């Protein structure tokens, strides 16, 4: 696994905002006071 | 249109060094304290004794 | 004849779809000169065409 | 200069190629994985250190 350090800890794998961006485009299916 | 971060150059604004950009006194108080630390060495150890 | 075998390389929004699709990789900062051996399996706009 | 023009004289495929003989391997056929920071030279971490 260690030679893949050049691939594993790259920041673009830890950026889900494009994944969330293309996940928003498909249709979404449908199927506070802590004291008191 | 997405907020990706990129490597910007390290910018920090400073003052370019000159021949007369003078450092001032330490508000006259540590000036006096350094004066006392100077004059207390007349009586004390001598490091060759 | 299952649905898929690997849901991190097959969805519309999987990890590789934002990583290896060169139409999607252009939105990120990337070097075009580096040949990627897997771009032929993901660049779906050519595959749709 | 000598401008030529060719026009095919067959209704179908009149010519057949085939992969005949392999001399050597240009690549290493190795496991040395490529580097993502080289192919993505712009993306950084949000924290600096």
């Amino acid at each position: 696994f260690v030679d893949a350090l050049k691939t594993l800890c790259h920041p673009v794998l830890h950026e889900p905002a494009p994944c969330l961006q293309t996940f928003t485009e498909r249709g979404p299916p449908s199927e506070e006071p802590m004291g008191g | 249109s997405l907020l990706h971060t990129f490597w910007r150059l390290p910018v920090a604004v400073f003052f370019e060094p000159h021949e007369e950009n003078v450092l001032r006194c330490p508000e006259r108080v540590l000036r006096r304290l350094l004066e006392d630390a100077a004059v207390t060495m007349r009586g004390g150890g001598w490091r060759e004794d | 004849f299952a649905a898929t075998h690997n849901p991190w390389a097959s969805q519309a929004g999987c990890l590789s779809d934002v990583l290896y699709n060169t139409r999607h990789r252009e939105r990120l900062g990337y070097n075009s000169k580096f040949y990627s051996p897997c771009a032929q399996y993901f660049n779906t706009e050519e595959i749709i065409a | 200069t000598q401008n030529i023009n060719t026009v095919d004289m067959g209704l179908g495929y009149t010519s057949n190629t085939c992969v005949a003989y392999v001399n050597r391997v240009r690549t290493d056929m190795g496991v040395r994985v490529q580097d993502l920071f080289r192919v993505f030279p712009m993306n950084v971490y949000r924290h600096d250190e």
